[PDB]
């Protein structure tokens, strides 16, 4: 499996993409993900148990997350890999990613209503159910509530820190995990949810189907963090009360542990990683 | 401590909060009588499930953005 860049995409990939994802949401699959995630948001709390979120374990969990779903998409077309977005280079609405034909555009500005691409409410094949208020459509407000994304500089900033994580784990930290999470510093992956709006800036985020391709491309961020510091590795490494510790299981899986996930090429590789 | 409680009407909504599948907490938010998930970070900030990846400084801040986020729709029961 490789994953690739939106950007390149071809119409054919576009439209595996899009009918895949579209069976998952029909066959009330798609939906479960959306419960999983919005369950751990809720759960994972600063002062106690974290795992999904504000932690060290954010990026394998969300490595493995992204495995169960790829998986699932594989399952209705073997053909379709989850691709990335690269918001640092497309970082305006006129990125082919936010087409009529690959995932929309922004919302309309009365309702934040997306009226076109495959995901529109209009179509019938994206009732907005896994929802914390009563609408029902999937919304958007592109660089509506932050302006800008962010840059290459700024990412390449936070490549740059050489720690992986450090105490106390959690949305205070120093290094690269919460640097790039964003609860500090120049902020990388809150800042794009905010910038998408809608439903991506809220617990029920994978109700967009951006918020995969935004997590794949936070997923080789970390891989590209990787190629950098091949001196770093994931922090803490046991005993540490509430968070998962390298060679200890996470939820929901239960059967896995980050050390089993630090290891990108086990599962896909890129179309383009930088060696060190 | 917690934050004080507080009881206002912001663009047309009531909105409440006290000290006290999800978290903790230990102060509620409600927005026309619905209670809504809302969460403290480590720096004394906080967020709401309809703004969770964007942190305000207080309770109120996080209740008002909800209703900002809302454009009028009722908030289900999380
Ligand atoms: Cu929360
Ligand atoms: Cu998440
Ligand atoms: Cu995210
Ligand atoms: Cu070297």
């Amino acid at each position: 499996t490789v994953r690739k860049n939106q950007a390149t995409l071809t119409a054919d990939e576009k439209r595996r993409f899009v009918a895949a994802v579209l069976e998952l949401k029909r066959s009330g699959r798609y939906d479960e993900f959306v419960r999983t995630h919005n369950e751990f948001i809720m759960s994972d709390t600063d002062s106690g148990e974290r795992t999904g979120h504000r932690s060290p374990s954010f990026l394998p969990w969300h490595r493995r997350f992204l495995l169960d779903f790829e998986q699932a998409l594989q399952s209705v077309d073997s053909s379709v890999t989850l691709p990335y977005w690269d918001w640092s280079a497309d970082r305006t609405v006129r990125a082919s990613l936010w087409a009529p034909d690959f995932l929309g555009g922004t919302g309309r500005s009365t309702d934040g209503r997306v009226m076109d691409g495959p995901f529109a409410a209009s179509t019938g094949n994206w009732p907005i159910n896994v929802r914390v208020d009563s609408r029902t459509y999937l919304r958007r407000s592109l660089g509506g509530s932050v302006a800008e994304l962010p840059t290459r500089a700024e990412v390449e900033s936070v490549l740059a820190i050489s720690a992986y994580d450090l105490p106390p784990y959690n949305s205070a930290s120093e290094g690269f995990r919460n640097h790039l999470e964003g609860w500090r510093g120049v902020n990388l992956h809150n800042r794009v949810h905010v910038w998408v709006g809608g439903q991506m800036a809220t617990g029920v985020s994978p109700n967009d189907p951006v918020f995969w391709l935004h997590h794949a491309y936070v997923d080789k961020l970390w891989a590209e963090w990787q190629r950098r510091h091949p001196d770093s590795a994931y922090v803490p490494t046991g005993g540490t009360p509430d968070v998962v510790d390298l060679n200890e299981t996470m939820k929901p899986w239960n059967t896995v542990r980050p050390a089993d996930l630090l290891d990108h090429t086990a599962y896909y590789t890129f179309d383009a990683l930088e060696h060190h | 401590a917690a934050p004080e409680s507080f009881d206002e009407v912001y663009k047309g909504r009531r909105i409440q909060g006290r000290p006290a599948h999800e978290h903790g907490g230990g102060y509620e938010v409600f927005v026309d009588g619905v209670q809504l998930h809302v969460m403290r970070n480590a720096d004394g900030s906080w967020i709401s499930v309809v703004s969770h990846y964007d942190p305000v400084p207080t309770p109120r801040a996080a209740a008002r953005a909800a209703v900002d986020e809302l454009q009028g729709a009722p908030l289900l029961p999380f």
